[PDB]
DNA sequence: AGACAGCCCACATGGCATTCCACTTATCACTGG
RNA sequence: AUAAACCGCCAGUGAUAAGUGGAAUGCCAUGUGGGCUGUCGAGUUCCCGGCCGGG
């Protein structure tokens, strides 16, 4: 389920506060990506989750579009994969290569730049759907590993 | 080390319309402290002597009754001149005495405005610096005995 | 039918400084809990008086002086053609209550408004009395009998009939002292304002190693609510028994200025030549000011103007329905924010609103 | 009378961070700095009192005044303050210039009190705001004065009580001949 | 549990150019809350306790006039030193007194920049923490008086 | 991690009102050493 | 163990009734904040599975 959450200021200052505050939405495994930080209402956040988040008094939820994945190999999609490369990879080549390791296995990249990775990739469909569910790389509970697809 | 009452009197007479007016607007005596022209007027006359300024405040405030209600000539008591006006009723004076501190200076100024009195200024200045239960009492006594002479 | 005409104006100025105090700071004012920028009633009044619109449509403004020497010199020219000098001098002396001897400087009690036409008429009277060997006091008694005759001279100078005269010394003390037909409020901003400070430089063409002057100036943009009241019977009286149509004429001219006129400072450097975005006019039995619509200082949404007009309409709705007012009302606005209470008739152009006031709310 | 120019829209200023690189130290910088800067769509306004101008020149003719006035229009449309132009180079020409004769001086600044929101940039909606508001003021306050407008991009047309100048030089000529 | 003003002064003096300058950049005093170097500087001095921090803010903002305009020596008041400069005109001091809250701190800092004043720092510091009710009046008094001796 | 300018400069003028007004009455103890 | 010792100045009581501080009033004219400037350099650290991978 795709949610649009805002975390209050006193409860989003630190990153562990972000993880705990977004953990507390589930009284019933997830991935989160930060759109904007330090607005007066706190953190503006796009949230991918297994379950449907319940609005806390620190983490308000604005909407929840559930998704079901319809992917076709060959189809071109924009993508923003916010992720974090390490072994910390400072070189540009190394970052792009890293991307095209995971995604190279699933779906070829046709363009990209940088870490928030913005670009265009082309698509195996089940392998990729699987990969999106899984997340990509380190710090999956620190804001990284969330890939969002967008059609052209 | 007292305050040269006459020099101060003349100093107030010599003020520019801007300042005579600037000080006259004042409602309570302490607001004088917000006026720069005040500090300028008073400072030679021993302001900046802490133990002097309360007195200085009162003197200036009474002059500040304006424009020239206080007119100078054994000496003439304030009580005496207030009676010699004939405008002021005994009850009002009693009230001057019965009122607490700041109020009493305010009320007095109102009286001065109404009476337009002919005193002996430096005397009134002395009485005004030492202002105290005794001084008040004397104001009463002079007033009644004078108002009774008449 | 209704005696009071209320004029409500919402006008927004760009960054400017339209009223300074002794410290050349803007004129602050607090309402109901927040600072508001203020333009003084006096500035407004004099802006309208001294205005070209006034000169074109009302006539001559009054002559306000405390200096009788200059005054007697002026009156000596104009009425010097119309009356004997000895007579003029004496007329000024009676009205003034001050002695008009040739001496360089002669001063009245206080700054006073004068109308030359008025003085002319008084000169006629003094001429009649002096020729008839009438005593001054007797003259005063006779002139007391018909006040209106003295007030029609007001029609020649209207600002006096609008905002009034005070007298302390002369024959004027007896006959020519006038209550203002129009009561006006200092205009204030609808919203909170924290004043900006502009930091200036004066560059000296002859020194290379620096500026010749450094300074600061307060300034603000603001949406202002102007309010004004015209008492109609009073205006008619102050003019010497003029009709409601003459009154209403003056009222509309005032509306026009109230919507159109901006004080002169420091317009040459800030140029807030802004027109009113909202003008609303209501007839009533008892005067009403809508300032309370902005006691809650309006918070900006799409600017200050729109939510201010909104606030105005909403309050006027509450007041009009609460106190059951059923007076003629019309509103002209530049923005598309519509009024809630019918009947507030909507005027597309100011000229239509003005014609509506002239026809007495139709 | 001239007004401080204001941006039609809200502006959040960017901050540029300076480094002064010292050829004699190889490791660090010799100086670090900051500077505020923004891009912006600005509204300039100015009014010329003609009678006053004629007076101030010692009884100069209306045409001399208008001459000076055209000169002003040109500069107002053309001149940008010098700082910090050598490092930021905002040598931009005006995209919209409008001149109107009237009985009472008028500022269109109110067209932008509602801070203009970017649509296809700020310029286009700024001109939109200006024109619509001009229409409203002009019809509401019933002014019928000589008015001409020159712009690089209308969207936007004002109802045509404004004569449209394809070039600024023509606008200047229109003011010189008094409308 | 007061704020050790001289300790703060020396701490400000001891700052690395990066932080001293980083704080110097601040336009208004509240923007001090966005700088980490502020938090670091204030941190020993008790900014942790509310209603210590407004004072600390004003004190630092006045130091941030930079670079060393505030030079420390019965005690010497801010009003006194502003007059001892002789660069500053009375009218400006008036604007400072009359000024609304944040603006007043700003114009003050501007004055400090202009005066390169020789005060008694902790005195002015204290005055700054309680700023200002009497304090405004008090500084006026000091300024006019010092300016008039001259 | 490291580093974070400097100089120079800060206004003058003139103006601050008047008129008139300021209570009166009833009433102020006795007892004991 | 002191002109000392013992040793009450006590009791009762409204200060009350009436009252506009008021009329007039631009704070105003003048003013560039301005000249100089690569963000480079760089791989830093909490537990479990054979550099790689999960909180």
């Amino acid at each position: 389920y795709l949610s649009k959450v805002i975390i209050a200021r006193a409860w989003s200052r630190d990153l562990y506060q972000l993880h705990q505050g977004l953990w507390h939405l589930f009284p019933n495994d997830f991935l989160f990506h930060v759109e904007k930080r330090n607005t007066p209402e706190g953190c503006h956040v796009l949230l991918q989750s297994a379950q449907m988040p319940v609005s806390t008094a620190v983490a308000t939820v604005i909407k929840t579009k559930q998704v079901e994945f319809q992917l076709q190999v060959g189809v071109p999609l924009y993508f923003r994969l916010r992720a974090n490369p390490i072994k910390p990879l400072i070189k540009e080549a190394e970052q792009i290569a890293w991307l095209q390791r995971k995604l190279g296995n699933a779906a070829r990249v046709e363009d990209v730049h940088p870490v928030c990775f913005e670009g265009v990739l082309t698509i195996d469909a089940p392998a990729l759907i699987d990969l999106v569910q899984q997340g990509i790389g380190p710090a999956k509970s620190m804001g990284c590993g969330l890939l969002s697809l967008a059609p052209l | 080390d007292e305050i040269d009452a006459m020099a101060l009197y003349r100093a107030w007479q010599q003020l520019d319309n801007g300042s005579c007016a600037q000080i006259r607007r004042v409602s309570e005596p302490d607001e004088l402290r917000d006026i720069p022209a005040f500090y300028r007027l008073v400072q030679p006359f021993g302001w900046e002597n802490p133990r002097h300024q309360q007195a200085l405040l009162r003197m200036v405030f009474c002059l500040s009754a304006g424009k020239n209600v206080i007119r100078h000539q054994t000496g003439i008591s304030l009580g005496r001149a207030l009676a010699n006006s004939g405008r002021i009723n005994e009850r009002r004076i009693f009230q001057l005495i019965r009122a607490d501190r700041t109020a009493d200076m305010v009320q007095l100024r109102r009286l001065l405005t109404h009476a337009e009195p002919v005193l002996d200024w430096p005397l009134m200045a002395r009485m005004l610096t030492w202002w105290g239960k005794r001084e008040r009492q004397q104001l009463l006594e002079d007033f009644v005995l004078t108002t009774n002479k008449n | 039918m209704s005696n009071f005409i209320n004029i409500h104006v919402l006008i927004s100025h760009s960054p400017s400084c339209l009223n300074r105090d002794d410290m050349n700071m803007q004129k602050d004012a607090i309402f109901g809990g927040k600072r508001r920028v203020r333009i003084s009633s006096q500035s407004l009044k004099r802006a309208m008086r001294k205005s070209g619109y006034y000169a074109q449509n009302i006539g001559e403004s009054s002559l306000r002086t405390i200096h009788l020497a200059q005054l007697r010199d002026v009156l000596r020219q104009k009425l010097g053609e119309r009356f004997d000098q000895k007579i003029i001098d004496k007329t000024l002396a009676l009205l003034s209550g001050k002695s008009v001897d040739e001496a360089e400087k002669i001063s009245a009690d206080a700054v006073t408004p004068w109308v030359v036409g008025e003085i002319a008429w008084f000169c006629e009277q003094v001429a009649k009395a002096e020729a008839d060997n009438l005593d001054d006091k007797k003259l005063l008694k006779v002139l007391k009998e018909d006040i209106a005759a003295i007030r029609v001279n007001l029609q020649q100078g209207v600002d006096i009939a609008l905002s009034g005269r005070m007298a302390t010394s002369g024959m004027m003390t007896e006959l020519g002292k006038v209550d203002g037909a129009m009561s006006i409020a200092h205009a204030i901003t609808t919203h909170q304002v924290d004043s900006d400070i502009d930091w200036f430089t004066a560059v000296d063409d002859l020194q290379e190693q620096g500026s010749a002057h450094l300074g600061t100036q307060e300034f603000s943009s603001g949406v202002f609510y102007r309010y004004a009241n015209i008492n109609l019977a009073q205006l008619q009286e102050n003019l010497g028994g003029a009709s409601r149509e003459q009154a209403l004429e003056i009222a509309t001219h005032v509306v026009h200025m109230l919507a159109t006129e901006v004080p002169g400072a420091k317009q040459r450097t800030y140029a807030a030549f802004n027109p009113a975005d909202m003008v609303m006019v209501n007839f009533s039995d008892m005067p009403l000011s809508m300032a309370n619509a902005f006691e809650k200082a309006v918070k900006a949404k799409d600017g200050f103007l729109q939510p201010s007009i909104q606030a105005f309409n909403q309050y006027w709705d509450r007041v009009a329905n609460g106190y059951g007012l059923n007076g003629a009302a019309a509103q002209f606005s530049l923005s598309d924010v519509d009024p809630i209470t019918a009947q507030v008739k909507q005027m597309p152009t100011l000229e239509q609103l003005k014609s509506w006031v002239r026809n007495n709310g139709e």
